[PDB]
């Protein structure tokens, strides 16, 4: 399902 | 699970519904801002990889980490704000991260 630069982004990003 | 900002997100971005995670960390910069450290100061990663960077600057970044109490399905997070250096793993094409691997 998701990549792992999506994981990366869902898990550490907060804009 | 408080209200506190960590209690909140670790459950919104699916990383406590289905169990409790000991720490993570959330940046506070624009996505495209730390997509742009995979071409800064090259070092090594803590498992002697060398597809590592870290950010030239220091970035906004929240710690979560368990309390000693935490316990699925109640998870409990101390929160700690901060600024320091990111590193993180980069791979693929385009060359982006993948993994937090530490701040400084």
């Amino acid at each position: 399902k998701e990549t792992a630069a999506a994981k990366f982004e869902r898990q550490h990003v907060d804009s | 699970s408080s209200s506190n900002y960590c209690n909140q997100m670790m459950k919104s971005r699916n990383l406590t519904k289905d169990r409790c995670k000991p720490v993570n960390t959330f940046v506070h910069e624009s996505l495209a801002d730390v997509q742009a450290v995979c071409s800064q100061k090259n070092v090594a990663c803590k498992n002697g990889q060398t597809n590592c960077y870290q950010s030239y600057s220091t970035m906004s970044i929240t710690d979560c980490r368990e309390t000693g109490s935490s316990k699925y399905p109640n998870c409990a997070y101390k929160t700690t704000q901060a600024n320091k250096h990111i590193i993180v793993a980069c791979e693929g094409n385009p060359y982006v991260p993948v993994h937090f691997d530490a701040s400084v």
